[PDB]
RNA sequence: AUUUUUUUUUUUUU
RNA sequence: AUUUUUUUUUUUUU
RNA sequence: AUUUUUUUUUUUUU
RNA sequence: AUUUUUUUUUUUUU
């Protein structure tokens, strides 16, 4: 229990209960009141006098949403530019939508609530490798650029907005990792995990997605030039939340996601309640 | 009380200006001109002030308002330079500093209809016509009292006269952040605006070097009533105020 | 230069390490709170709430009729239901509670039961609901049950009856993945009487059930759950 | 029972700062009795 | 020695970071500060200041008549201009408000809107300024901008009418760059009588419109802007 | 607004205001007299009581001016100098003279102001490449001297210049960061982003271009010798403004810039002001 | 509302330090009303 | 859900 | 030539 | 049209 | 722009 605290060993687990010959009884309840009623062990068994030595703040909400964990994998690498159209194709750069909802992990945690306030701690962890041949390992350097929205969005890695006069950006080598602190950026008092809605009254507009809970971007590259072998560079972004406040709590998902910000299920999935091996008396 | 925000008058030295149509005066900065104090000086000189010689109204010859006018620029204390004593000391010295209350006259009727704007820009350095790293010749930024028609021709060595593009590649709606004054035909006949002076030095070279510059643009096309002569004279009178003068020396040359 | 010495672990990155560091958005003035309703601090809060258990799972497709225990009529000394207690696992597996307990290693604390009885107003039943603590088996019979942690449940006016499950235990916490060690007990539901309906009434009424943490509860050691995974990552 | 000193802010920015803590606020009741009566424990639920 | 441990982001370049850094001129003494007029302090204080809207973009070169929005005499229950109020783009887009308002990528407050008359002193008109905030279409006919932010204003002897547009919003920051979620609604004028036009005197007359920002206005998260570009360096 | 600030919640943005049938109107102005007049909304329509939860803090000049972007970059090489007549242009050293008018996107969030005061903190990156053939990477050491205006000029990469025994300079590894700060520097009381001038009166000196806007100059080189192949070392140089005090506010430029330090746009260049698709009349 | 204890400089130059920080100044007045006559709000700009 | 209206005095623009 | 500037308080038009 | 909102204490059903 | 001159006493070189 929780309802009175001691001094010589505080917060009583179960009080000590006796028999009970009574006209009030604390377990006969109605559910169709939509209430769940404090019903203790004492009122129903003969109890002794235990102690709670448990806080409870594990279960905290800014500890269970505030570690890290990984929201993005993408990929860049470090080749000959020349004779290439597509930068973003050839992956000389690359960029990414923030969200929290890719990893699938993350986002059941997320979505047992429906809205979510938080400031964000990025780490961005950057490992090469050379799968044909090379004579050495090339010491490169990552350029990870803030593109908010409205910004210029970079069409090649030498472009002129990778310069960065306002956007921020960060500078790491390859094998390190980066970490900065970016505050909540949401254009409400929360995020929305959940979006019953649309951007505007129109019947062909999308369902559900929506810029409030929108992040912002982080576009990648590699600031060194090209070598005479291809080096891929694979970049993890590692996203913690902190000052955590989270409201409405939901029903947890057990169906598979298939999309970001869609609630969608696939078709033909299979059963996830786990059936009996027997029939329902069998333990 | 009773009196007038319309009904105005400057007197500056042996010379008076009178309004009876004026909107206001602007103060550039909210910022009246004052002398250089001693804890901004550097120079240690005694400075020269001249002021009933020179802090007075001169009037600048004339401009033709037409429906295909552009716009007109004037330079200072370049415009001021063949202008009596003050234009004087301005080549006798090697340094001085000055402020200006500017008076722009522009009469019409009720009939009339029209809109000037009337602004005044610190350092407003001009671009060439050409691009690139092509520089403006002298005598092109020092034309005088006669000041840059922006009507006019491309010519060589000398800057670019797109009213739009203000000279210097910045919009002419975004203009109204410097220190400005409109004259409305249906409201205004004058414009008053009191520059201080406004250097990053505390006294200057008034030869090599303007400080500010004026520019009188139609925004609005002038419409003269039906069989009025299609055409409007402006006039621009500029008084030095609180003007300084150091380092007198044997009048330098200057080119033409 | 004040001289210093990096000790093992400079340059690791730890995922659950509490460190400041720089605000890559510097003077930003974020959108002020409001006031939203139905704010969570902790998880021990929501998982006091009771929620059904699919626990009739013995169908070959996930149903409504999974949350049903069906209960006969004119039935003497029968089994309505029967079940082992890994709330981590079973007919506990989907529900509110035991997606919650699967966030954790640990658990500790008393279960709070619910059954509520949905059949005509002119009906009547008694039902005895046990728990077998850990040790013996899985009761056969009602006497079995009847030796246990039980209670015999009149139904009438009131539709709920609320039987906890106490925590009998020699260690103070138990796994929430099945483990025989730690292992919970069995719960189980019997007729005490039998079930009558009443006249131009036929066939199965239903019992509905439900599962709630109490104040007691405990949960710790935080861990990855088993409910979801993915193969590939999701694009928008 | 010893105390951190691990308080020292090193930039000037509030979401730069490290996590918040444990709440202790800790109320069920808005989930598991969002009811307009009061509900007492032993008296019956309805009448 | 001092035992220290080195962070992730140890060696980073953060362009945000504001740290301290050894001077590279030591006991060096700069020039002292003289007064200069005209100190800005913040970029919240020259957005309040009017300039003209580039309005009449129906032109195929930039011209000064862009910034003149034509009016007719005679004419009854017709439109002057009309525009969304996306203020990062469009007409706004070159505008001293437009050009600070792409630096940061939120905005939020209230707009100054304004008219200026400048036809012949004896001349008279009437024309509604309306604003419609978000939700509904940009206004096809009088009456349906009648029903939304609508001043009259009364041509006269003061040649202005300042009409703010005030800030109808349910999220509390709209994107610089033009959202449809964000969107900010629609501007527009119409005659409300005529415009009169003394004798002896014929043609159009002409309106110059201003915006600038209130004191109620927010603008963070500072970004690049898309007004500029280069694709090489610049030489001297 | 900022004109009450109250004490239960501070800086209200909008007073509340009810109906208006009076012979005093706000709203009619003049514009004419150059002045905008402070209209509020509570003059024009009927208001609520809200409040700025705004400072209007990174609208600041000294954040809006303050975070570092690339200012120059320059190319340096470590490559065999016997049989190389000039050192300079075989680029075995260069040198860079220090101004923030080369990337554009500085340069207008500068020249929104004529007059600039500054303490200046440079952050310069070195990154290698070696585009031909080779065995390993070259563990580089990069000088950085900053030359005053009037010291020698470097003639060679081993020239007697280099060692520095007044002018300040920075060794630093390549794939690393050199930070350091350099005071205000100018001749006059602020630089000047404008000049309306000439050094002297004569008909052929250069308009516009000064040494009130004079920052100095660094000269890069390598330190090591030539190895077996040619590593090609790219400098960024990034320039943070910090304790900066404005003046002036000018109009934003729209047109491109062609030069330093000139305010030249090109012949025939691009309309600026986006054409309507439509009419003046059209949303 | 904490504060930040990052107020040791470490060198001996004022231009080693860090930002300044907000002027908290806000004159927007010398750029909207330059004008000789104060001019008041509700009352004609003219006569 | 112990809320609704009657009307007082104070504050924001007189 | 013992004069020059810094700035006070009073008078003429407020 | 000197009205609008913030919120106090009293009255009608507790 | 509520500034200009008349002239006082103090400071820098007596």
């Amino acid at each position: 229990e929780e309802v009175i605290v001691e001094k010589t060993k505080q917060t009583v687990a179960s009080i000590s209960s006796g028999p009970k010959h009574t006209q009030k009884v604390p377990i006969l309840t109605a559910n169709e009141t939509g209430a769940t009623m404090p019903v203790l062990p004492s009122d129903s068994i003969e109890t002794r006098t235990t102690y709670m030595h448990f806080n409870g703040s594990e279960t905290d909400v800014e500890c269970f949403l505030g570690r890290a964990a990984c929201v993005h994998v993408t990929e860049i690498q470090n080749k000959d530019a020349t004779g290439i159209d597509n930068h973003r194709e050839a992956k000389l750069f690359n960029d990414w939508k923030i969200n929290l909802s890719s990893l699938v992990q993350l986002r059941k945690k997320l979505e047992l609530f429906t809205y979510v306030r938080f400031d964000s701690e990025y780490t961005i962890l950057a490992t090469a490798s050379q799968p044909d041949s090379a004579n050495y390992s090339s010491n490169l350097v990552v350029q990870a650029m803030y593109v908010p929205p409205g910004a210029p969005n970079p069409k090649e890695w030498d472009d002129y907005t990778w310069q960065s006069a306002s956007n921020p950006s960060v500078f790491f080598k390859v094998g390190d990792t980066s970490r900065f602190s970016v505050p909540y950026v949401g254009l409400a008092s929360a995020y929305n995990c959940f979006y019953d809605g649309y951007s505007h009254d129109d019947a062909e507009t999308q369902y559900g997605i929506t810029v409030l809970n929108h992040m912002g971007s982080m576009a990648f590259r590699i600031v060194n030039e090209h070598d005479e072998h291809k080096t891929l560079v694979k970049i993890r972004v590692y996203h913690r939340a902190k000052h955590v406040e989270a409201w409405i709590p939901r029903a947890p998902r057990a169906l598979p996601y298939t999309s970001i910000g869609r609630t969608n299920y696939p078709k033909n999935t299979e059963p996830v309640i786990k059936k009996r091996k027997g029939d329902i008396k069998s333990y | 009380c009773g009196y007038s925000d319309r009904v105005q008058q400057i007197t500056l030295g042996n010379s008076t200006i009178t309004t009876q149509e004026a909107a206001n005066a602007v103060v550039c900065y909210a910022e009246w001109p004052e002398y250089l104090p001693d804890v901004d000086a550097s120079d240690v000189n005694k400075t020269s002030k001249p002021d009933t010689s020179v802090c007075r109204f001169y009037t600048l010859d004339s401009k033709t308002w037409t429906t295909g006018s552009k716009g007109w620029c004037w330079k200072l204390p370049d415009a001021l330079k063949d202008m009596g004593v003050f234009g004087q000391n301005m080549f006798f010295h090697s340094l001085g500093r000055s402020g200006y209350t500017v008076h722009v006259q522009c009469n019409a009727t009720k009939f009339h209809s029209g809109c000037l704007l009337v602004v005044v820009i610190p350092e407003h350095q001009l671009a060439s016509h050409e691009g690139g790293n092509v520089s403006v010749k002298y005598t092109f930024t020092h034309p005088g009292e006669r000041g840059i028609d922006l009507s006019s021709a491309n010519e060589v060595g000398g800057p670019v006269k797109d009213v739009l593009y203000n000279m210097n590649g910045t919009l002419l709606g975004n203009l109204l952040i410097f220190p400005h004054q409109f004259i409305n035909l249906r409201t205004n006949n004058t414009a008053t605006i009191v520059i201080p002076y406004i250097n990053s030095v505390p006294i200057d070279s008034m030869t090599r070097h303007n400080n500010v510059s004026l520019m009188v643009i139609p925004i609005a096309p002038l419409t003269v009533p039906t069989g009025a002569t299609p055409s409007l004279p402006i006039t621009v009178t500029i008084a030095p105020m609180c003007t300084e003068f150091s380092g007198i020396r044997s009048k330098s040359i200057v080119p033409q | 230069g004040l001289p210093t010495t990096t000790l093992p672990g400079s340059g690791q990155f730890l995922t659950t390490d509490d460190r400041q560091s720089p605000s890559a958005l510097p003077n930003y003035e974020p959108t002020p709170r409001i006031h939203i309703p139905g704010k969570v601090h902790n998880l021990l809060e929501i998982i006091q709430v009771d929620t059904l258990i699919p626990m009739n799972n013995t169908h070959t497709k996930d149903e409504v009729n999974s949350y049903l225990i069906p209960l006969n009529a004119n039935r003497q000394n029968e089994q309505v239901f029967g079940t082992n207690l890994f709330i981590g696992d079973g007919v506990f597996k989907t529900t509110l509670l035991g997606e919650i307990v699967q966030y954790y290693t640990h658990w500790s604390g008393s279960l709070r039961f619910s059954l509520m009885y949905t059949g005509p107003a002119l009906s009547s039943a008694k039902l005895i609901l046990a728990y077998t603590p850990p040790g013996a088996r899985g009761p056969q019979d009602r006497r079995e049950a009847m030796l246990g942690t039980h209670v015999v449940w009149d139904i009438g006016l009131q539709s709920t009856i609320v039987m906890t499950i106490p925590w009998t235990s020699g260690v103070q916490f138990r796994y929430t993945d099945p483990d025989t060690y730690t292992s919970a007990g069995f719960l189980s539901c019997w007729y005490q009487t039998s079930l009558i309906l009443p006249p131009e009434t036929t066939g199965q009424v239903y019992l509905l059930s439900f599962i709630s943490a109490c104040p007691d509860f405990k949960l710790r050691l935080m861990k990855d759950t088993q409910t979801i995974s993915q193969t590939v990552a999701l694009t928008e | 029972s010893n105390q951190t000193f691990t308080y020292i802010n090193y930039y000037k920015d509030a979401a730069s700062t490290s996590s918040a803590g444990q709440s202790l606020s800790m109320d069920p009741s808005k989930f598991t009795e969002p009811v307009k009566d009061l509900m007492l424990k032993g008296a019956p639920a309805l009448n």
